[PDB]
């Protein structure tokens, strides 16, 4: 806790508005104040002398809509001087320093002779504001040219928080009274006396505008313009109590702001609603009491963190919108009520104003579910968590925070089509003010309705909504709007639900003799979409059943139709972007492939299932030996396979499932390595005979392993089952690993290093591998995205020809950072989103100062502890010492697993790491600069290969496409095994012999899955190689140069390329077609 | 257009005056023991004797164990920090430690240096006396540098002690080169006359080896003592030599003669040869 | 279990006599039981903990545990009718639907009408 | 191509390049010395630095016989050692773990000769080859690249046969087991020294390497603080 306590110092001393620049302001508004009472003063007017007076200005009054006609405007305007004053965060002097700027709120209460007790009806108090504000705009301006600020002076109107009702006079500063450094802008807020109008007459339920339905939000408007300076000294008060209001006022607002939540309106799409204001208001509420029995949840004792710390808790628990609300008294005891208003509530008893009115459901739940999240970010203790809960902005990205977004274009857009536009009529003009509060409710509506249990959250927004106008005209112009309506089109945001969003059932309400009132509302939202069906268990329901497909979800269908059925027919919703990332998972060739979602797993259960046939069958054999057990190891075996399982497809790499065969313990074992593999073998021997007697219809074959260095006696036995899969069985002994072990304490002590590595590779294929895919299997069914993603991301290391250098496995671990730990943003719900917060990490992440460690479990045991999570800090520290600047190491992934951190990311060459980091950064660079769209996506996955020395062409002699089992093919298996090669891609183990001889000079890298990433036909490969920078320039001749060379001096030789690209050549024969150097 | 990044060697996605610029050298140059020992040179002059510590053992993981010859530059920069900066059981330690990894009589014979060129002597004579006892048995250079130890010294007598202690350890075939160079030390650096003794009873026990009187002759030479020299020469070619070698010796007689210039001695051996050419 | 499945295992075993035995009885001294049971715990705590529940039901059915257990124990003391004797499943984690419906290797209704 | 020999002594030995429609003169340049050792095995051998790809003993056959057309020599090369291409026999492994049955640079090879009379002789034809560079550089050999043992290599994807694999178990499995029986007949069978000393060997101990090994791998408590009359004195001592 004492490290949390100075981080924070350090944040609130980073962000502390500099002294200087809040004299430099505070010596030009207390100048601007002056102004302020040298405007004179007015006589009554109506609306025909006021619309003549501002006939020939330059000022036009902001009237908001409805806009007074001659008729309805019979009361009268005047003017006269206000009280001016200040209100806001600057006055409680709690602001910070922001780069885009703040505003400093002052506020003119028009004199209260100017209002009749009945004038907040019918928008009075509000055209009588709007002229009031247009007259002081019009005297104010010409002051500022008498006094000569107007060269460096900007004045424009601009909605109050996003307000259409409350427009206001913002004096923003260009480029000795000039503040322009300062980053502020003055606003100009005209309200009411407190008290002029009866606040029982302005409570939520009552209404205000005639037409009977209530008007929250006119309500809200006009009672909150009398309430301004009440809150301050509220505040005020509250901040004299306790010591720590302000820290934890600005730790609050550092929160928000991350979340890119504000004080806007929200009803017209946004999200906010909840600013800096809304969460002192709460902090202060529950500093007099907050809980069911009134007693106090923060005391004035509290410090800046156990302040902030218990209003997230209470956003995280209580619930303000539906079952419960808070009601307390700015001028006691705050008190939560159980009974809820099915809108977001923060009652004031004493001024009868709901603080959250602007502030949505639909935003409501996603405050509560980010103050949940940080609750258990707060509540952390093995990880520190500061930087993800105030240093991470995720608002930077909508792709990276909702899982999938919707772009809905609405016909016609000077002014939207008759039918749409009728739809709004007078009825909800009266509840919603606005067109576009109209839509944002009647989107979300049926957006939600149609969804349901599919998603968890959603937003929508109104794209291209403009606040601020030129003081020349009376409202807002939008280039497609034409002042008809403040948007350019409208996004549709979700937050989905994987174990359930994929469903291909929607079901409905039961079925009865008489239709109830739910099953009436299903039909007459569905229509001919909806059926009434039965089901195997025998119950009778309503519901509308759809088409899953390969290519995007369910929930694109569902929203289309629903839009265009109850919002209008002809719009028109696209998501074209995830669409694209679903194309880019390769196609099975299987029967109904393209209708299969992208969640479903049948192929890879599938293969299980033709395993556990094989797995019968090697139990009940007799062997020397009792089988211990059977433990399948392969990709496929967790889900991680590029490409899909796929019968007789033996021309995928991932064919041959790697299976681990154990026996009984026996002291019989050879004690010598090599004699132990061939004794090892001798059991495979008998397997295979025995398996070729009893099941003939089995085929099997034996194939070399070379991948664990200097033990050069490894056979593996190649099961080709009748299903059309393939498995490869390896034995493993416990006399292995103390075989290795002595290996390295009896090698000289040069030598020692060197055979470590070869227990390192033994250890990852025998002994981690078995752990690994275990714990990925099992979280894998609570993370339904994972596989898709690690699948589609080693898709992309292997178009960028990082594959052949990057083991399976740091991939798979890689890629599962975004779901085991998801703070700030939550776990993944679509392909698209899954993918791009992968490349956001690895864009971010800083490998030689930062350790990757990784708890492999399943979402809120096997956590790791704080002494463990310690223990793996150690071996970070420890491995940095040797080696600071990384060259031997770079990723250091680890986990209960490996807590080592060095299994499964040893060997990669620096180019390499750093290339894969260079691409990251370059791709989170390219979506920044222009967004998600069809153009950037085929960027993401098409590879440079112009930064790399020279480029080799390879063609396969056959297409490998169908035979790999992607659809754009084999029944069966050769009756000769040689046969099995014809129809193999090479090009994989020609990389891996060259690196290994030209190790000193070159690197050499290629493409793994030639049918995926090599053409229509899938048998174009390339061989990219590097020179390092040593050999590149001349060297003096000596005898461990170790890289082919050529002649220039006597004593002077230079790496010899085209005798290199003739042994690079001589390797494809055929294959190789084309050199470029 | 495509997703290109420029390839980086050194991480910089994420003379040499400063750290950065060894560190930066290094990137590229790992197996080189010439960048590693400058840069430990350069901490040692910043006085982080410390550093240079951790240094020295970076460069003995990072450097590939086959690079022998630079790993070798690397113990004998550490022996060499050791004994400037260090105490008697910091170099113990990495002296110990060397010999584990590379040739433990190698390791032996620079700290011998080390001590030499430190002017530690007292150090250094211990350590002669430890190592002939461990490698004496089959290395006749350890006798050989420390009796020419001892007469750098102004220690006759106890370097005749040690050649004896060298024909006793060490096997029968050397004891002729042991003896042979111990006596070009006293030519060299001692007493020619110990010198002259020594190959006296060296011809005597192996008359027939006749490279052996070229060498005492050779030396004789160099002494320029040209009344011995000339006793040599006659005695030589009054032995068992063959054709060719009596051709050498009388060609080297007339070579000395000339190099003394006397044209008359030239004459005498033109004669004593041409007696020996009708023989 | 890896799968945070908490179990009860029981294991039983009986000392045995030797082919050429003479005594009547194969009584084993405490300090043999107490190193049997040692050994024992050792293997059961092994395979559960480096296993999930699937696989250790995998496990119990060609009664390999029981094997391995008779290896080990075999230079202590020679055994018969080792058993493991009884599973309990003391506690259970959050349920997955997902994980269990692959342990067992979605479904329109049909139109009424 | 006037070098015909780099001045530390390494003769070049330049080749010509197989023509492929990939690459529409250039050459693969070798670098050769004698190499001089008193052991056996490398006596009688030539050191080669730069070796052309996947040189195995079948190509230098061909190079060395066309040498001998050429200058009407006589030279036979016996064998190939130490050419380690790819690193993967850079440790004995079996050696590390064991003793029974393993008693035991980079782009590099040594070129092992029949006798004296044929490497001397190979070396003025090398010598001899080196000039033809600077002055006719068409009449330069050709370096296959093409083998039985090169084709093999190629083919990764190849079965291994089950009948040489199955005679390649039991011929090792025969010899290994006769080794292991010898070594546990040595340990435990009374070994007494010349001085009557008998080595003490465990039962179930297989192998002296064995016990070796196990060797270089590897009061206080039962003092009494006061027993004696000094240690109560000096506890008196410390008392006061
Ligand atoms: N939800 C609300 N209910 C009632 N009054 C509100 C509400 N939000 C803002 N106000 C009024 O608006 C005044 C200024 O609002 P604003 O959000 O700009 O203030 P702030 O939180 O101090 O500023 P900032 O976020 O720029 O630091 C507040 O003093 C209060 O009078
Ligand atoms: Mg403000």
């Amino acid at each position: 806790s004492n490290i949390f306590k100075l981080q924070i110092d350090e944040l609130l001393e980073q962000v502390k508005l500099k002294q200087k620049h809040v004299l430099k302001v505070e010596k030009f508004l207390h100048k601007l104040y002056d102004i302020l009472q040298e405007i004179p003063d007015w006589e009554e007017k109506s609306l025909a002398e006021v619309d003549s007076f501002f006939k020939n200005k330059i000022v036009s009054v902001p009237f908001v809509d409805p806009k007074p006609i001659p008729q309805n405007t019979n009361y009268k305007f005047n003017y006269k001087k206000p009280d001016i004053s200040l209100i806001g965060s600057f006055a409680l002097k709690a602001g910070i320093y922001q780069p885009n700027g703040s505003s400093i709120d002052t506020l003119l209460t028009m004199p209260k002779e100017l209002f009749e007790k009945k004038d907040f009806l019918n928008f009075r108090c509000l055209h009588k504001r709007s002229v009031y504000l247009a007259y002081l705009t019009h005297h104010l301006l010409i002051l500022l040219k008498k006094d000569k600020l107007d060269s460096f002076l900007q004045l424009e109107y601009s909605y109050f928080d996003n307000d259409p009702l409350l427009p206001i006079l913002r004096i923003s500063c260009s480029k000795d009274y000039n503040f322009y450094k300062t980053r502020f802008s003055i606003n100009l807020l005209i309200g009411f006396p407190y008290k002029v109008f009866e606040p029982k007459k302005l409570l939520p339920n009552r209404n205000c505008i005639r037409i009977l339905p209530a008007t929250p939000l006119y309500n809200f408007s006009v009672l909150s313009s009398s309430t301004h300076e009440n809150y301050l000294k509220y505040l005020y008060k509250t901040k004299k109590q306790t010591e720590s209001f302000v820290e934890a006022t600005v730790l609050g607002r550092l929160w928000l702001q991350q979340r890119g939540f504000s004080s806007n309106m929200s009803h017209s799409g946004s999200l906010g609603g909840f600013g800096t204001f809304e969460f002192t208001i709460l902090m202060a509420a529950l500093l007099n009491g907050g809980g069911i029995n009134s007693n106090k949840i923060l005391l004035h004792g509290f410090s800046s963190y156990q302040l902030f710390k218990g209003v997230i808790k209470y956003l995280a628990t209580m619930d303000l919108c539906h079952d419960g609300h808070l009601q307390f008294h700015s001028n006691p005891a705050s008190k939560y009520i159980d009974e809820g208003f099915q809108t977001p509530t923060l009652f004031d008893k004493s001024t009868k104003v709901n603080i959250l009115t602007k502030m949505t459901v639909s935003s409501y739940q996603i405050l509560k579910e980010y103050a949940g999240e940080t609750l258990r970010m707060l509540n952390n203790v093995v990880q520190d968590q500061f930087s993800n809960i105030f240093l991470t902005n995720i608002s930077r990205f909508d792709n990276l925070k909702y899982d999938l977004c919707y772009d809905v274009q609405l016909p016609l857009g000077n002014n939207l089509e008759t039918s749409l536009a009728a739809t709004f009529g007078s009825m909800e003009r009266v509840k919603f003010i606005t067109l576009e509060n109209f839509l944002a409710h009647k989107i979300t509506n049926v957006a939600r309705y149609a969804l349901g249990d599919r998603i968890k959250y959603i937003q929508i927004e109104m794209v291209g909504q403009k606040s601020d106008f030129p003081i020349t005209k009376r409202k807002v112009y939008s280039n497609t709007g034409g002042n008809h309506f403040n948007f350019d089109f409208v996004r549709v945001k979700l937050i989905v639900n994987p174990s359930e969003c994929d469903k291909l059932v929607t079901k409905g309400p039961a079925h009865s003799e008489t239709m109830s009132t739910e099953a009436a509302v299903f039909k007459n939202f569905w229509g001919i979409k909806s059926s009434l069906r039965r089901f195997k268990d025998g119950s009778i329901t309503h519901c509308c059943v759809w088409s899953t497909s390969s290519s995007e979800p369910i929930i694109s269908s569902i929203v289309n139709f629903a839009l265009q059925k109850h919002v209008s027919k002809k719009a028109q919703i696209s998501n074209e972007t995830i669409k694209k990332f679903h194309n880019f998972l390769p196609l099975p060739n299987l029967p109904s492939s393209a209708k299969t979602s992208v969640l479903n797993l049948s192929s890879f259960f599938n293969l299980k299932k033709s395993f556990d046939d094989l797995y019968k069958i090697i139990f009940q054999m007799k062997l020397p030996l009792s089988v211990k057990s059977i433990l399948p190891v392969g990709s496929a075996f967790r889900y991680t396979s590029l490409c899909q399982p796929v019968p007789f497809a033996y021309s995928d790499p991932d064919f041959f499932q790697d299976v681990i065969l154990e026996f009984e313990t026996s002291p019989k074992w050879p004690d010598e390595i090599t004699s132990l593999e061939k004794a090892k073998t001798a059991f495979l021997l008998k397997i295979q005979e025995e398996l070729s007697a009893n099941s003939s219809t089995y085929r099997s074959f034996f194939s070399r392993d070379e991948s664990i260095p200097y033990n050069l006696e490894i056979v593996t036995l190649n099961i080709l089952t009748p299903e059309g899969y393939g498995f490869k069985f390896r034995v493993l002994t416990e006399r292995d690993e103390i075989l290795y072990l002595r290996a390295i304490a009896n090698a000289r002590n040069e030598l020692k290093p060197e055979l470590e590595a070869t227990f390192l590779k033994f250890t990852a294929k025998y002994l981690a591998s078995v752990r690994h895919t275990r714990t990925l299997e099992n979280i894998s069914h609570s993370y339904q995205f994972y596989s898709p993603v690690v699948r589609l991301f080693k898709r992309w290391l292997d178009t960028h020809l990082l594959l052949g250098h990057i083991t399976d496995e740091l991939a798979e671990l890689i890629a599962i950072k975004p779901f085991v730990d998801p703070a700030p943003y939550f776990i993944p719900g679509s392909l698209e989103n899954g993918f791009l917060k992968v490349l956001k990490f690895i864009s971010q992440w800083n490998w030689k100062d930062d350790p990757l460690i990784l708890d492999l479990v399943k979402p809120e045991s096997e956590r790791l502890t704080l002494a463990q999570y310690k223990g793996i800090q150690m071996n970070f520290t420890n491995l940095r010492n040797s080696d600071p600047n990384g060259t031997h190491l770079q990723f250091f992934v680890a986990s209960k697993n490996d807590p080592s951190g060095i299994l499964y990311s040893s060997g990669i060459p620096l180019p390499i790491a750093t290339r894969l980091t260079a691409l990251a950064k370059v791709a989170v660079n390219l979506l920044q600069t222009h967004g998600l769209n069809q153009q950037t996506i085929n960027l993401l996955f098409t590879p440079g290969l112009k930064d790399y020395d020279f480029v080799v062409d390879l063609r396969t002699p056959i297409g490998l496409k169908s035979s790999c089992g992607i659809l754009s093919a084999p029944s069966n298996f050769p009756e000769n095994l040689n046969d099995l090669s014809e129809k193999m891609d090479p090009t994989y183990q020609l990389v891996k012999y060259l690196n290994l001889k030209y190790k000193n000079s070159l690197i050499l890298s290629s493409r793994k899955y030639i049918g995926v990433n090599g053409g229509e036909k899938g048998d174009k490969n390339v061989i990219t190689g590097l020179i390092k920078p040593l050999f590149k320039g001349a060297h003096k001749f000596r005898v461990n140069l170790d890289c082919n060379v050529k002649p220039v001096d006597d004593e002077n030789v230079i790496l010899n390329k085209e005798a290199i690209f003739h042994e690079i050549a001589a390797f494809g024969n055929d294959m190789v077609i084309n050199f470029e150097t | 257009l495509s997703l290109s990044a420029g390839f980086d060697w050194t991480a910089s996605i994420l003379a040499p005056e400063s750290v950065a610029d060894f560190e930066r050298l290094l990137i590229g140059n790992p197996n080189s023991s010439v960048v590693w020992m400058n840069y430990m040179a350069f901490q040692l002059q910043l006085s982080e004797i410390e550093k240079a510590r951790e240094l020295a053992e970076r460069a003995l993981k990072t450097i590939n164990f086959r690079e022998e010859a630079e790993k070798l530059n690397i113990w004998i920069a550490m022996l060499n920090l050791e004994n400037t900066f260090g105490t008697e059981e910091t170099l113990e330690e990495v002296f110990s430690r060397a010999c584990q990894y590379m040739d433990s009589y190698t390791i032996h014979t620079k700290l011998l240096g080390i001590y030499e060129i430190s002017e530690k002597f007292d150090k250094a004579a211990e350590l002669f006396k430890a190592t002939a006892k461990k490698f004496g048995g089959e290395k006749v250079s350890i006798w050989v540098s420390w009796g020419d130890f001892l007469i750098s010294h102004n220690e006759e007598q106890e370097a005749r002690t040690i050649l004896g202690n060298a024909l006793k350890a060490l096997p029968k075939r050397n004891h002729i080169e042991v003896v042979r160079k111990f006596a070009q030390l006293e030519f060299a650096k001692g007493d020619p006359e110990r010198g002259r003794s020594l190959f006296e009873g060296l011809v005597a026990d192996a008359p027939k080896r006749i490279d052996l009187w070229n060498v005492y002759v050779d030396q004789e030479v160099k002494a320029k003592d040209k009344k011995k020299v000339e006793d040599l020469f006659e005695r030589i070619i009054t032995k068992k030599i063959t054709r060719k070698q009596a051709k050498f010796f009388f060609n080297k007689w007339l070579q000395f003669e000339e190099s003394e210039g006397d044209e008359k001695t030239i004459e005498y051996v033109k004669a004593k040869a041409t007696e020996y050419v009708a023989s | 279990t890896s799968d945070d499945y908490v179990l009860r295992i029981f294991a039983i075993a009986f000392t045995r006599k030797q082919a050429n035995q003479v005594k009547r009885h194969s009584y084993a001294q405490s300090s043999h039981i107490r190193a049997i049971r040692k050994v024992i715990s050792e293997i059961l705590t092994k395979e559960v903990q480096g296993s999930t529940l699937a696989q250790l039901t995998s496990k119990l059915i060609p009664e390999v545990i029981n094997k391995e257990i008779e290896n080990a124990t075999k230079d202590i003391f020679p055994l018969q009718n080792i058993h493991v004797r009884k599973v309990k499943l003391l506690k259970q984690p959050k349920f997955d639907v997902g994980a269990l419906m692959a342990l067992h290797g979605e479904e329109k209704g049909k139109k009424v009408t | 191509e006037d070098i015909s020999a780099m001045k530390n002594g390494f003769i070049v030995v330049p080749f010509k390049l197989p023509d492929h429609k990939a690459l529409p003169a250039s050459l693969h340049f070798m670098f050769a010395k004698r190499h001089q050792s008193s052991n056996s095995n490398e006596s009688d051998c030539l050191f080669l630095v730069n070796l052309p790809l996947l040189s195995n003993i079948e190509h230098m056959k061909k190079f060395v016989g066309q040498l001998c057309g050429k200058y009407d020599t006589v030279s036979h090369v016996e064998e190939l050692l130490y050419n380690d291409e790819f690193g993967l026999h850079e440790v004995d492994l079996s050696a590390l773990t064991s003793d029974l049955m393993s008693s035991t640079p980079r782009n590099t090879a040594l070129l092992k000769f029949v006798d004296a009379a044929s490497i001397n002789n190979c070396w003025n034809a090398l010598k001899k080859y080196s000039n033809l560079h600077a002055k006719h550089p068409n009449e330069l050999f050709e370096w296959t690249y093409t083998t039985p043992s090169f084709t093999t290599f190629v083919n990764f994807y190849k079965p291994l046969d089950i009948d040489y694999l199955k005679e390649d178990i039991h011929t090792h499995m025969a010899i290994f087991e006769q080794r292991e029986a010898q070594a546990q007949e040595d340990v435990q069978s009374s070994i007494v020294d010349e001085d009557g000393f008998t080595l003490v060997v465990g039962k179930n101990t297989k192998s002296l390497n064995s016990i070796r090994k196990k060797i270089l791998n590897k009061i206080d408590k039962k003092a009494k603080k006061d027993f004696y009359r000094f240690q109560v004195r000096e506890r008196k001592k410390q008392e006061i």
